[PDB]
């Protein structure tokens, strides 16, 4: 018996529950998918069924890890938009900005927590959704949440307290290591500690199941010559292209070289408003160089990752042609490694700047809806957006 | 009436309940809607007077076509309007070409069903609608609803749901005889000997009938092959019926449009039919009654299309588990098409793939584009991904994802030797080969005047124009390629300030949809050695500025 200990979670003023789909899953998808919700359902309260309430929610299944069991990833993309968005002012929980200079961050998956623990009331309704049948032969029927989702922004605001009061006795026992919690995940961060954070992780990955049941099932250690005419083709089109993300510096004197015509000559190579602005130029790419990019804490983070070859570049940037962060990932040996590079960049916004990107994908919109849910293990869901035909590369990098 | 458990329903918040009055048929219509309504009471109570104090609904009485007796109609917007966002919504096709087979499945359908299932209570008040009493003075005849009434979409998503709660002991008490419901029509099957499926459907007769719902039949009452949605379908295997009859030209953008219905609907099994031309000139016709004027080819996907459409094309063997499921595209209709099958003969279900999407998306490209239409098919018919017979074969394929400039991944996919279409048509040398006559393109027209300028110009002091009008500066520089290749063998290195121009080269496209890309393709195909490269729109670049001259001037 609990019994009654809600909140009062409510939507925005001109709003209504979502009325989202449900991907067809493949069958032994929906399989686990009827048994993750069997459990729950006998499980109480987290779950019961519904049958006269039109909201919906996106529901996956899917596995994390090396893989033995699997567990459900649900989909509350407009549910957040639809309360969190709104009831993301108070219940609200702030962005460490030193999180980042904390050069070493373990992440723990505190979230099994929201469930039975507190609940929702009165609102249940909105968390409904779907498990499907192969063929819709069957009107494979819907649930309803009864416990705080494990999925929505909506949930840790209301789990705020219950957390914070569990995380104190540590917070002290062991002073400043920032811990930041964002999303049923929590990254506790901290100095070089020489190897060591494998120590003070299980440290609290135990505090925690001491002092309460929050249970990051374990450590969860992700303890972090021929200078050819051509030539200039290249050099001068990406260096005059180059400089369209800074202001008007030259080029141009090294540009001119080719004058008249003939290409398979090589150029120079060695001249005044040449060598002394190929270099010029050359000191000038560097980082730090940048100028007024800022970060507004009001205006989305747009990302755009551009497949590389082995290799994946990305780019996350606020508004237009002035990038905030533009770095690699990159792993040998593809749909499967932007889904590892997506997930990359989206854990790392997070980090520093307590907000997911929205992606603008290089991929055909539906090779991906039909396997993002493949090597997708984290539990949030960057929104994302299919753009192609296509990028401007040929150089970017080098 | 029926024992069951009522849906609670509450009218969209802050809503109220339809104040919709309505004005006499006189005799003909009260004297209609009350032998009627009387027995909406006395011959099984369906509706209770209660004529003061509630809102209203629009009684009306109709009935005509093929019977014997004046229908009454009320299927309320009011009401409808104040609630209805509320369900969740009836909505999904089972496709034959998974539905498994059963031995002998039956059709029982429902007696006045939507009426059976009881509705609330703290609701109904507004289910009312008066029937004017007495002749002119009629006093004022007031009813509303105990049931579910028909024309409220309460109606069919309680409904569905009220019958498969019905249908759960029954559906437990005997697993293997699964069933499936789409509105009065009760598709039930099992693999059992006739003999005691002829009784096994007298017990869900009977079940159902202690909970109203009458079952009207003798233990299956229906014509044997049945009509789903279209397909007309049989434990046996199934398919799609009347499929056609065109007259003779005046053939509108009304008809055509239904063509493509028709043939497209058949796309279900009869193999090639392919509606590329029938569509293709159904183009703006911007009203019905254009009689768009059909056109050589489109004669060809009727034609084609009309011998297509004999018999030798139905059904499947419906899912039957346990074997591959093998799906092979024998794409090559002038466009791309599928066949998803699983042992040798009858096929299981026939689909197409027009791409109506790119400058020329290639067979490589086009062919990638089908496989996620029947991988995203397959997914939804039966619940997995096919196993591929596919006209191309590594090499062609392996190299174009691992140079392609975006993503994509591909299910079990292997080779068969048949039309090719391996598009390795022409490959792009990425280092500008030497001892070769580098081109200078540039192509430009004006805004205004259609004046137009093919360019180019060599190292070897060459050059031409060819002046062009009735242009854009993006077709300028195309034809901007064309006299540079036209105008040279072998080898051949282009330069060029467009990046849009070399996309669509890059890009390596094919077939014919813009004849200058069209030739720009064929020329690639026969020219040892190419290499396009680019070169900043102007601003005085080596060779570019010079070209740049030729072309610009004349405007
Ligand atoms: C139209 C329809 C839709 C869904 N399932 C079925 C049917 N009807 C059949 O007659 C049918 C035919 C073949 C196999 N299953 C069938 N059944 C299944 C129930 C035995």
């Amino acid at each position: 018996i609990s019994p009654i200990e809600t909140v009062p979670v409510k939507l925005k003023p001109g709003m209504d529950g979502p009325k989202v789909k449900q991907w067809p899953l493949t069958e032994e998808k929906i399989k686990a998918l009827v048994e993750i919700c069997t459990e729950m359902e006998k499980e109480g309260k987290i779950s019961k069924i519904g049958p006269e309430n039109p909201y919906n929610t996106p529901v996956f299944a899917i596995k994390k890890k090396d893989s033995t069991k699997w567990r459900k990833l649900v989909d509350f993309r407009e549910l957040n938009k639809r309360t969190q968005d709104f009831w993301e002012v108070q219940l609200g929980i702030p962005h460490p900005a030193g999180l980042k200079k904390k050069k070493s961050v373990t992440v723990l998956d505190v979230g099994d927590a929201y469930f039975s623990v507190p609940l929702d009331e009165d609102f249940r309704k909105y968390t409904a959704f779907t498990i499907p049948s192969i063929n819709n032969e069957t009107p494979g029927i819907r649930y309803q949440y009864n416990v705080l989702p494990q999925g929505w922004k909506g949930s840790p605001a209301i789990f705020q307290s219950s957390m914070t009061k569990i995380l104190e006795p540590f917070k002290k026992q062991n002073p400043d290591i920032v811990i930041y919690q964002y999303m049923d995940d929590l990254y506790v961060g901290s100095d070089l500690e020489i190897g060591q954070h494998r120590t003070k992780i299980e440290e609290l990955r135990q505090h925690l199941l001491r002092w309460g049941l929050t249970t990051p099932d374990k450590k969860h250690q992700k303890e972090p010559d021929s200078w050819t005419v051509n030539d200039i083709q290249k050099l001068v089109g990406k260096l005059n292209w180059a400089s369209q993300i800074y202001p008007g510096i030259k080029v141009r004197q090294l540009c001119k070289l080719l004058r008249g015509t003939k290409a398979l000559t090589e150029v120079i190579p060695l001249t005044e408003e040449a060598e002394l602005e190929l270099a010029e130029n050359r000191e000038i790419l560097k980082e730090p160089v940048h100028g007024v990019y800022y970060d507004p804490s009001k205006d989305l983070i747009a990302e755009i990752q551009k497949q590389g070859q082995g290799q994946w570049t990305y780019q996350i940037y606020q508004e237009p042609f002035k990038n905030l962060k533009t770095g690699k990932y990159a792993r040998m040996r593809d749909v499967k490694q932007l889904t590892e590079a997506v997930q990359k960049i989206t854990t790392e916004s997070i980090v520093i700047w307590g907000k997911t990107p929205k992606f603008k994908l290089p991929i055909q919109k539906e090779t991906w809806e039909t396997w993002w849910t493949e090597y997708w293990q984290a539990t949030w869901i960057p929104e994302w957006e299919f753009v192609n035909t296509p990028p401007l590369v040929k150089l970017w990098y080098q | 009436i029926s024992p069951i458990e009522t849906v609670p329903v509450k009218l969209k918040p802050g809503m109220d309940g339809p104040k919709v009055k309505q004005w006499p048929l006189t005799e003909e219509k009260i004297k209609a809607l009350v032998e009627i309504c009387t027995e909406m009471e006395k011959e099984g109570k369906i509706s209770k007077i209660g004529p003061e104090n509630p809102y209203n609904t629009p009684v009306f009485a109709i009935k005509k076509k093929d019977s014997t007796k004046w229908r009454k109609l009320v299927d309320f917007r009011e009401l409808n309007k104040r609630t209805q966002d509320f369900w969740e919504v009836q909505l999904g096709i089972p496709h034959p070409a998974g539905l498994k087979k059963k031995k002998s499945v039956t059709v029982l359908d429902v007696g006045d069903a939507y009426f059976s299932v009881p509705l609330d209570e703290d609701f109904r008040k507004y289910t009312a609608f008066t029937i004017p009493s007495i002749n002119n003075e009629t006093p004022g005849i007031r009813y509303q609803y105990n049931v579910l009434p028909q024309g409220w979409k309460g109606s069919p998503a309680i409904f569905q749901s009220s019958m498969t709660k019905i249908l759960e002991p029954f559906k437990k008490q005997n697993p293997d005889i699964v069933i499936y419901q789409y509105m009065d029509d009760l598709y039930v099957g099992s693999d059992l000997e006739i003999g005691q499926h002829r009784t096994k459907i007298e017990e869900l007769r009977q079940h159902l009938l202690r909970w109203g719902l009458t079952t009207p039949d003798k233990k299956h009452q229906k014509e044997p092959p049945f009509l789903w949605m279209g397909y007309e379908l049989h434990p046996d295997k199934w398919t799609v019926q009347p499929i056609v009859l065109p007259e003779k030209d005046s053939w509108t953008v009304n008809d055509i449009q239904k063509l493509v219905g028709k043939l497209n609907w058949a796309s279900q099994i009869y193999p090639g039919i392919k509606v590329r031309q029938l569509c293709k000139l159904l183009r703006g016709t911007k009203a019905l009654t254009e009689v768009i004027p059909l056109t050589e080819e489109a004669e060809l996907e009727l034609a084609e299309n009309r011998e297509i459409l004999k018999e030798p094309v139905h059904g499947v063997y419906y899912d039957p588990s346990k074997d591959l499921i093998a799906e092979i595209q024998k794409q090559g209709q002038g466009q791309w098409t599928y066949q998803i099958y699983q042992e040798p003969f009858k096929n299981l279900k026939t689909g197409k793939y027009a791409r109506m999407r790119g400058a020329h998306t290639n067979d490589v490209k086009q062919l990638t584009e089908a496989v996620q239409k029947i991988t995203t098919e397959s997914i939804v018919i039966w619940g997995k991904t096919p196993k591929f017979k596919l006209p191309i074969q590594k090499e062609t394929w392996e190299t174009w994802w691992t140079e392609y400039w975006q993503a994509t991944w591909i299910p079990e996919w292997e080779f068969v030797n048949t039309p090719p279409l391996v598009k390795l048509w022409y490959q792009l040398e990425k280092e500008p080969i030497v001892g070769a006559e580098t081109f200078y393109v540039d192509g430009a027209a004006n805004r205004e005047t259609k004046l137009g300028k093919a360019g180019y110009v060599t190292n070897k002091g060459r050059q031409k124009v060819v002046p062009l009008t009735n242009t854009t500066n993006q077709k300028t520089e195309l034809q901007a390629i064309y006299l540079a290749l036209q105008d040279s063998g072998l080898e051949v290195n282009i330069v060029t300030d467009s990046q849009y121009a070399l996309g669509i080269i890059q890009a390596q496209p094919d077939k014919s949809e813009s004849e200058l890309v069209n030739q720009i393709i064929e020329q690639l195909i026969k020219k040892e050695k190419v290499y396009l490269a680019w070169v900043p729109a102007h601003k005085g670049i080596g060779g570019n500025e010079q070209v740049d001259k030729l072309v610009s001037a004349g405007i």
